[PDB]
């Protein structure tokens, strides 16, 4: 099989592999698998009060497979850099899930004496760590 | 009664949300007078307090003496010594402390209300869980949307070791008692635990009427399927 | 996926055991927990041992769970085994019911004791075993003999008369040595899968029949696990003994139907998708020695082997040892290119990237050679040597120096083409290879030939650049061993750079170079000789 | 040091399970003259032991007593006074003590374990709390089916005042941790509080699995 | 016929592959002769290349004139005002040009072979539509696997514009046959654009029957109540 | 100017729906006055006075004829040439006329949107493509449902010649801009291409959703 693309921020994977047959070669198989992980208890906007549970989830399939990251290309005897799509507008996605390898913090305000301190808290405490 | 002495550590409170962290030596069962001389084995910039005496338990003097600037040494690992003289005496005594090593990350679970305080339709009761730490210390704060609330209108226990099964933790509890009004509107509440083996010195956790699960509908749609994926 | 450790543990009982296995570095999974866990036929582990203080109930005193960060591993001590522990299990990274997970089989099965009846011998597949037997003082000159036990019945393989079986041909021998020995002993060399079982000895068809019962068990080699990257590299260490040392070797990797493909030899071969990315060193006083493989790639996995047979091959009957290998893909060396063209005339530049952390090292630069086992000697280093048929045309500088230098070769030819090589002296080692290949076309900047001057005049030099470059920094320098340096400000629009030198004693003359950069990233070159007359 | 008497009320194992109580009548800060003599006034039932002395605070003969036998008058609704005698001033010492009154009946749950402990495969957790009792003192006991738990395979904390507005309660919390086969297997838990206000002493609570999910998915794929 | 005069913006190919922003001055319809003359207000290169006095058809002569330069100060908004003064006028005549505002960056497509045409097993046709981009020149190049194919294998049209949505936009097309073994063995092409309002100036897609459309899909949803975190 | 003489054919938007398909007889480039004298070596009987006596671009006279009273029936493919006159030179020019063969079929395709404009819901594009025909003459007309489209809500190219293994042959574009809600409704659209060789002169190819029939989804959850 060959993965065509894995998306951590809506948690999909695709895959897809072609299938010959050596009777009539118009018979030919071409299959696509798709994988989906929904998640159950966590909010819309990830900030802790917002909307207690989302409950509507939406899967377009061109925003799922998107190239996001340039490349380059040998035209005749130069190389040059090539964007990949059109839809990368300039990061203001909604994410469905957290990212294993990211950081997600939050700030509080607390009170220590006479005063008001703003302190900063850690949603996934596996991944931020100062190293 | 027979002098001692011993080093109490910085608190958790002054580590987490302060700058001054002050570090201590005291003394106990002194007889006559104050006479007392002090040090320390670092002196990087410190201006060093004795103060006044105190009467310590059944009646005798007892003066201690604190070092400020004291967070980056801690926060690093370096070790401080204490000794004192008394003017009866030929010998100085001693005390060391250091940040402790081996250390393990707390475990926060936050619970909804039983079944059987809804019905009733007065007050409703959440709590606070941390279970599986290392060192003692812990601070536990509580948060209605975003405003924290005051300290007088919760209670929480103190921090106890629990049965081992394999090394040894600790575990912590509290209570928040919130009116059915603001539960059954749509509220959110949370729950936010501090301890040193923590990344950023603090994390919490959030519940509302809603989570616990009834019944739930879900909807997913999955658009376009066939379209060129590129 | 990206975890590996090994998939078959076997001991006996009594005894303790210890696993490791392999995570990236990543610090993610630093901080994460790790656990051992045991699946049984209800789909689910059930956790015996945890990084955060959890020891089950059938686990206490006995085991423990280590963490390693720096590594990237993490060890399991388990003791006082018994027959009970034979099951899959499974290491893994953070919750169970996921996938960042290893399978492991352990099989415990009960050890000797008490049969005193029957003797013992153990080797290697390949080496040297010999049986020592008794036979009785009452026979001097009777018989002695050996026989076979195959399943049903027991068949003959040497007598002291000089019968010796068809499968064992050559590769066996009877001793009674001297010295008064009323003893005799039966030497077997290359040991083969096909040796095992129970033999029995004799001494005639006579009442006295002083048999003595023994048994021979033969060793696979158990392979040693090595962890990599994507785009990396890899040392074999091959450690036979001194008594196979003027014998050929080999390296071979096993496949799906019991079919070993070689990859190398001492007899000249090599395979063709190892080409210019292979080596393999002379040995030593004991006849170790190395073979090393860089650029690592997907399909690079699995069992390898290194032995000793004079065909150069793997045949039945030569001593081995083995490797297993795994590649990562969730790597942090850097993409970076392959292939390198330029065209004759012309100069390249190569960046080669090494390791944040050994900054103050020593960075070398070598061209691989084929046409023979292999091998890859230095063309300039890092401190000002360079080899004499390169002078003038090749320097390497620092200059990016985030985990990264530089390399220029200028005056290209249609003998350039091939493999080079970048190493360093950290104790961390990516060596990373570029091809260069020669095409048709006519260079960028554009220079005169070779130039002459008196002795006591001025002399002015150009150098004509395109369009293209008009937006970089644009230099002149003066080649020399520890580097080129700059010369201080001659400059115009998109044409004619030019260098001018004022009065000339020869310690102006020498080699001196035009090119272009962008600050830190450097681009093309040219060259020019200056000769002084009287 | 300084002397001071004080009185104790019987503990409240010993009234529940247990049978013959004590009463405890103790004066600290003598350091010395042993011919103390404590006499309680109703001088009737048992007859009142006397004590040795001991230390407290480096340097106190701080000597006890024990009246036995006055846990039925106790619950009757009876008072007491003990007195002394020290050998410095006019007058004797003297305390007392009573069961007082008002007292209320604690509410108890029993809560079910969190969903992300059932991820790891490890033990998992009940937990059980009293909550609005009048007299702080409180007893909790585990159970597993009918066979009793020992006390040292769980964790109880002390019994602190909760921040009320009308009148003054308090509360207890208590923790047991479990394997995870034994809450997948069906097996029942249960939590046992007693105290004074409850008649029958002992009030329970039990928890098991199945105790109450399920979810309706809808796709569409157009 | 009539003396007019007219500036020429240069080309894109040799402005994006390269930095030869050449421009070109040229009056058309001389009354008699060729002694003309030129001047431009950035004297840089006064050595502009004066072309010969070429002719056009019924009657017609015309004087071209090259200003060469570099691709830097075009991009950065300069201007040029190159003039004339044929002996048929008594005062000169200007042109004057610069680069353009108000720009799009296109929207490109790569759509898949057709059905009919997959089931002769001969060749097929793949097609590159960029559409919506307010210049009028755009750049069409095609690739296979990493190699590019010469430019006389395929076929490209010229730049129109759409009916009105509103503001002014073009587009263009392009079509490349294939042979049929190549398609269906999983061989990847790609098509290439290049216009002045994209970002890095040029934007690609790449296209194989993996890509296209399915004949059988299988879709797996998979709930957690544990987390989400997507291991 | 330099004058020339040349000879036209009649335009294929005529020949199919028409009865004013007529042929032409110039002369471009002219400072003269009236020596034009027309002759047509077929004289099936019709009427054949000038076109436009007329003028042209940049001071040129010219002169035309065209034949309205006969539309052109040469389907059998006649020689039918023009031999005109001038007082000039002795030599009064003659025209090239007629109808080359090698006739082929165009092939027309119609294709469905791609999947990308279907997700935004604003506008979708559809795109006919016709390819393989050797006469370049081709006109390209649209439908939605069974009512035509006007000539100014879509955008036609001109006719390109393709490579080949050496037979010559051309090929043409066009596309069409609609609304996303009447292509997710079930509207029906059209392609229709008109040319010399077909027997009825028109092919039509029809597209909508619900198309693509044979995909084969298979869904499936758990827990
Ligand atoms: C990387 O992993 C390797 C293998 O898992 C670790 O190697 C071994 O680690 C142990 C414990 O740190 C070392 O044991 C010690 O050895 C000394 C003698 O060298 C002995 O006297 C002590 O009682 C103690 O057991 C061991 O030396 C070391 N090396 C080998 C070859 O076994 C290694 O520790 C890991 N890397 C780091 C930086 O920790
Ligand atoms: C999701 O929640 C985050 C909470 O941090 C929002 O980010 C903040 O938005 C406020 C709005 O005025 C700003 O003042 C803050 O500076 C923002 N902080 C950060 C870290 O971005 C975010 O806007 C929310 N997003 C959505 C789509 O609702
Ligand atoms: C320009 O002059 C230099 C110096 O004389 C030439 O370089 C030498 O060429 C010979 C001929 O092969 C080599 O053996 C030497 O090793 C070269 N280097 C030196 C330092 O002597 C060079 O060949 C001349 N010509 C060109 C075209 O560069
Ligand atoms: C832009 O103008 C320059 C200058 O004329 C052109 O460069 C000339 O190219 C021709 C053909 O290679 C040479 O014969 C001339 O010698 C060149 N002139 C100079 C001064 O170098 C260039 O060709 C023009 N534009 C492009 C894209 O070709
Ligand atoms: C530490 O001691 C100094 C001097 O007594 C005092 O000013 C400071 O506030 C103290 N810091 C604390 C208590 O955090
Ligand atoms: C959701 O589930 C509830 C109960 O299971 C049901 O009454 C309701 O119709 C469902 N749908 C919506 C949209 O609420
Ligand atoms: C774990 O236990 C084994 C056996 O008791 C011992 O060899 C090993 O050192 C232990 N590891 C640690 C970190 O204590
Ligand atoms: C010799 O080898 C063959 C190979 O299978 C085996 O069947 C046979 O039993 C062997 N005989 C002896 C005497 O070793
Ligand atoms: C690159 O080098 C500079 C100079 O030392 C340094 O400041 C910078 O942090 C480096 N960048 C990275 C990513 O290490
Ligand atoms: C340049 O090279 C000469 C001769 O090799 C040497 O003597 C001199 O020191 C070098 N100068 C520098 C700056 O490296
Ligand atoms: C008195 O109390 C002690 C401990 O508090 C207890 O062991 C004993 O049973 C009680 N009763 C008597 C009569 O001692």
């Amino acid at each position: 099989r060959i993965v065509l693309v894995d998306n951590k921020c809506k948690c999909a994977r695709i895959t897809s592999r072609i299938i010959r047959s050596s009777e009539d070669p118009n018979e030919d198989i071409v299959e696509r698998n798709i994988r989906i992980i929904v998640p159950l208890n966590n909010r819309e906007n990830i900030s802790d009060p917002t909307s207690p549970l989302r409950t509507r989830f939406v899967y377009h399939l061109s925003d799922l497979c998107k190239k996001c990251d340039p490349t380059e290309v040998e035209l005749d005897n130069q190389i040059v850099t090539a964007t990949q799509s059109n839809i990368c507008d300039e990061a203001t996605e909604t994410c469905y899930t957290y990212d294993r390898n990211k950081c997600y913090t939050a700030v509080v305000p607390l009170v220590y004496g006479g005063e008001t301190k703003m302190v900063e808290t850690a949603l996934t405490p596996d991944a931020c760590y100062p190293d | 009664c027979h002098p001692r002495l011993s080093l109490h550590r910085p608190a958790l409170e002054d580590l987490l949300l302060g700058s001054e962290a002050n570090l201590t030596c005291t003394l106990t069962g002194l007889r006559d007078a104050s006479g007392v001389t002090f040090t320390w084995t670092p002196s990087s910039g410190k201006s060093a307090v004795q103060g006044p005496p105190e009467r310590d338990l059944c009646g005798c003097y007892s003066v201690s003496s604190v070092l400020p600037g004291c967070a980056e040494p801690w926060n690093h690992g370096k070790t401080f010594t204490c000794t004192a003289a008394y003017p009866e005496s030929k010998t100085p005594l001693t005390a060391t402390l250091s940040k402790s090593g081996n250390t393990f990350r707390p475990e926060v679970h936050l619970l909804p209300p039983p079944s059987e305080e809804l019905a009733l339709n007065e007050l409703v009761t959440l709590t606070c869980l941390a279970r599986g730490f290392s060192p003692k210390d812990v601070l536990v704060r509580w948060l209605q949307g975003s405003q924290e609330l005051p300290r007088e209108k919760y209670l929480t226990w103190a921090s106890r070791q629990e049965p081992s099964q394999g090394t040894t933790t600790f575990a912590v509890t509290s209570i928040l008692r919130v009116a059915a009004e603001d539960w059954k509107k749509g509220d959110t509440f949370s729950c936010m635990v501090g301890h040193e083996a923590l990344p950023l010195a603090f994390t919490q956790k959030t519940i509302d009427r809603l989570a616990g699960k009834t019944h739930v509908n879900v909807s997913v749609v999955m658009a376009e399927v066939d379209g060129t994926c590129y | 996926s990206p975890i590996f450790g090994p998939e078959e543990v076997n001991s006996v009982e009594g005894n303790s055991v210890s696993i490791t296995c392999y995570y990236p570095p990543t610090s993610v999974n630093r901080h994460t927990r790790k656990y051992w866990c045991r699946q049984g036929a209800r789909g689910g582990c059930i956790t015996l041992i945890s990084s955060e203080g959890y020891v089950s109930s059938k686990y206490a005193g006995r085991a423990n769970l280590t963490n390693f960060p720096e590594n990237g591993t993490f060890v399991v001590n388990i003791a006082q085994l018994s027959q009970d522990d034979s099951g899959r299990y499974k290491c893994g990274l953070g919750i169970n019911s996921r996938g960042l997970s290893f399978d492991v089989s352990l099989e415990v099965s009960q050890g000797p004791g008490l049969l005193n009846d029957t003797k013992v011998y153990t080797v290697d597949l390949g080496r040297t075993v010999t049986i020592n037997c008794p036979f009785k003082t009452e026979n001097a000159q009777k018989r002695k003999s050996l026989y076979k036990q195959i399943g049903l019945y027991p068949v003959l393989v040497i007598d002291s008369s000089g019968y010796v079986n068809p499968n064992y041909t050559g590769r066996i021998r009877l001793d009674i040595q001297g010295t008064g020995q009323l003893l005799f002993s039966v030497v077997i060399n290359q040991l083969r899968l096909s040796d095992a079982g129970q033999y029995l000895c004799q001494a005639g068809d006579d009442s006295n029949s002083n048999k003595k019962n023994a048994d021979l068990q033969v060793l696979k080699p158990e392979p040693e696990l090595v962890y990599e990257d994507l785009r990396g590299s890899v040392t074999f260490h091959c450690a036979l003994g001194p008594e196979v040392a003027n014998v050929a070797k080999f390296l071979c990797r096993q496949s799906s139907g019991e079919n070993c493909d070689v990859v190398v030899n001492t007899l000249g071969k090599r395979a063709p998708a190892f080409e210019g990315r292979i080596l393999l060193n002379p040995q030593d006083k004991d006849g170790s020695f190395s073979v090393v493989i860089t650029g690592l790639r997907k399909e690079d996995a699995g069992r390898y082997l290194c032995g000793a047979h004079s065909d150069g091959q793997l045949q039945e009957g030569s001593p081995i040892q083995a490797w297993q290998l795994f590649v990562n893909e969730e790597s942090t060396i850097p993409r970076s290119p392959t292939v390198v063209k330029g065209v004759a005339g012309g100069s390249v530049a190569v960046l080669c990237p090494y390791n944040r952390k050994e900054s103050k090292s020593i960075k070398y630069w070598c061209l691989w050679e084929g046409a023979q086992n292999g091998r890859c000697p230095l063309l300039v280093d890092s401190e000002g040597w360079v080899k004499a048929q390169y002078e003038g045309r090749l320097s390497l500088l620092e200059e990016p120096g985030n985990g990264t230098f530089t390399v220029i070769l200028n005056q290209l030819t249609s003998r350039d083409a091939g493999f080079y090589w970048c190493l360093t002296n950290g104790d961390t080692l990516w060596r990373t290879t570029v091809e260069i290949k020669i095409i048709e076309g006519e260079p960028n900047l554009k220079v005169p030939g070779n130039v002459t001057a008196v002795l006591g005049e001025t002399l002015k030099v150009p150098c004509h650049f395109p369009c293209k470059f008009s937006s970089y920094e644009k230099y002149w320098c003066k080649w020399n061993n520890t580097g080129c340096q700059a010369l201080p400000s001659c400059d115009e629009n998109s044409r004619l750079v030019s260098l001018t030198l004022n009065l000339v004693t020869r310690a102006d003359e020498g080699w001196y170079w035009c090119g272009v950069k962008q600050g830190h990233f450097y681009g093309e070159t040219a060259a020019v000789y200056v000769a002084v007359e009287e």
